[PDB]
């Protein structure tokens, strides 16, 4: 399901063509990507799992303050 | 072998450079670092052989100081280049852009006479300037890590256009957790209203990390800054709150009259 | 017709985003303002259908208002657009850092009713932070534009790392003509000693273009830059003459004291 | 021939690391190998190709940023 999404998304955010083509009917062009219903949906609604992975924010934050604050 | 730490940009797959991404390709071995799973599929497939950096991390039960995190990272990096392997670190955006780890790696490799190079990437502030349509160099442009702001003395030039990186954990600290992020926020607030009027309009700005969603430029009024909802991701873009002014000093010493500026 | 203006970062041929590449590759026509005649014969390559916006400058001497030139290219890129053509504006670097023409473009463009955006690009402020291993979150970043230092009135924090761009033509004016160059970085070295010590070490940096040529990273006294040899793409930087201090007040609000912080 | 010739190679060297790995390894060498000559290979080695024209367009960029916040 998210193996399909994966692999579209990637020439999407590459192919300038393809680009154009989805932004003018993002249905029609997902669906001949070989794309489900489901996975279509997902894309339109926004309601789909981002994957977002553990940010090192805190740890970058953390440790520029204990750099400067050892003077 | 060798080290070269690249950028990966923050869109999937087409925001890095063509160069970084040879690099990726012909690489013995990949160090990754990347926000999502999108863009870690996406990294695999261009080389299978890749060490995920995050696992180095406080996981489930542990707590972590930041030096023995990034301690282990750069070991574990250094570790196949002493094993004379064509060692790449690719992390998501610029790799030396409020990041650490890599400039850290390329600093100890070298002293260990290996050659390690950074390949410059697309950061957050290069995305922001084009999906706000800013020039940084219009009125100038400042800098600051958010907390680094609050705990130290940063005085920011309000002609220019000022970025707050890492808003969200603004003055956090285990010391500092009786105050919400919210409580923290209005501390901010109170501090950038020395320049900025409180109804001054700042931008919280999040670059797009898939060709299928838009990014977050959500405008708002200093003040309501503290009840907004803030992601790792989250930027905070301050525009100017004073026009230019000339410098009749300076020009004086050049000999030139304000009215002879076009 | 649509409109995209993308950068070609510094490097030849390799520091262009892929998506950047795709956008080129696939425009009806593309507006090229590329440097030298090594980034003009790549594009070429790429797409045979280029326009050479660098016409538009002054070419019979030097008396044309910058507002002019600029009017010139964006009509002259809007007329390919209002002709229902796929346009492409190639710009090096970033499209949108230091540079107003892509801005000015895209938002006129916007205005016609048209589709136009601004792809991100590797900056020269991008190169220097990979080629000197410097985080410009380390102690915040600032960028100044050079005669807009001179010419207007902006205040520097000595704790970051200081930019000023188009160091070479700092104080460039018709009024100083007759200035010898020296005499206008003189002003610019007493102007800066408010806050930057004469034996404070600078760096002028100029990012490759080729693959078979190394960085110029020129390290010298803030004393010496009058006599020091620049180019049109040499840029200044200025790393801090000042340790960060705590912000005691805002420290105290938040309930955590300096011990606190390491 | 002379230009040509250092365009598309340079263009290609920019673009792979694998190339630029080995040029660094032996200049000469790779230059030679890529059917470049000593007359090419020499304008490189301790030559040209920088100094040559180029228009950064900074004085147009300088002078429109000053009269735009010239406020006159
Ligand atoms: N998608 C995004 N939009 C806006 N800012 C982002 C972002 N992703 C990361 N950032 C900024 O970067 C901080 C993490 S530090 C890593 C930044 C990365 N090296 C880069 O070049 O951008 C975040 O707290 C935020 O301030
Ligand atoms: N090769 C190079 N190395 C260092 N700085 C450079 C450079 N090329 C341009 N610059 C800087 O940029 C200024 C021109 S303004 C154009 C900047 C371009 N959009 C970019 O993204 O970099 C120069 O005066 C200098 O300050």
């Amino acid at each position: 399901h998210m193996s399909g999404l994966s692999d579209f998304f990637t020439q999407l955010g590459q192919d300038a063509q393809l680009m154009e083509d989805y932004k003018q009917n993002p249905e029609a062009v997902m669906r001949a990507h070989g794309l489900t219903d489901e996975q279509i949906n997902a894309v339109m609604t926004g309601d789909m799992e981002k994957l977002k992975t553990l940010s090192g924010d805190s740890s970058y934050q953390s440790y520029l303050v204990i750099s400067h604050g050892n003077g | 072998g060798s080290l070269v730490c690249v950028g990966t940009g923050l869109q999937l797959a087409g925001q890095i450079s063509v160069l970084s991404r040879s690099y990726i390709e012909h690489a013995d071995i990949v160090f990754s670092l990347l926000p999502d799973g999108f863009s870690q599929r996406w990294l695999t497939k261009l080389n299978p052989n890749v060490i995920n950096l995050q696992q180095f991390y406080a996981q489930n039960g542990e707590v972590k100081n930041a030096r023995d995190t990034y301690e282990q990272m750069v070991n574990a990096i250094l570790d196949a280049v002493r094993a004379g392997k064509k060692t790449v670190c690719a992390l998501y955006g610029h790799p030396g852009v409020f990041a650490c780890v890599s400039h850290m790696a390329i600093t100890r490799a070298k002293a260990e006479g290996f050659s390690a190079k950074m390949e410059p990437g697309i950061s957050a502030e290069a995305c922001l300037w084009a999906d706000l349509g800013i020039d940084p160099g219009n009125s100038g442009h400042q800098s600051f890590e958010a907390s680094q702001f609050m705990f130290f003395n940063h005085v920011p030039d309000p002609t220019t256009h000022l970025l707050l990186w890492q808003i969200a954990i603004a003055g956090e600290h285990t010391l500092t957790q009786f105050h919400t992020s919210s409580d923290r926020l209005q501390i901010l607030v109170e501090q950038l209203n020395q320049w900025y009027p409180l109804d001054h309009e700042v931008v919280i700005y999040e670059a797009a990390n898939l060709p299928i969603q838009a990014p977050r430029i959500e405008r708002l009024p200093l003040a309501n800054l503290p009840q907004a909802h803030l992601m790792p991701i989250s930027t905070l873009l301050i525009p100017p709150a004073k026009k230019l002014e000339y410098n009749y000093a300076i020009l004086a010493k050049l000999g030139i009259g304000p009215e002879d500026l076009g």
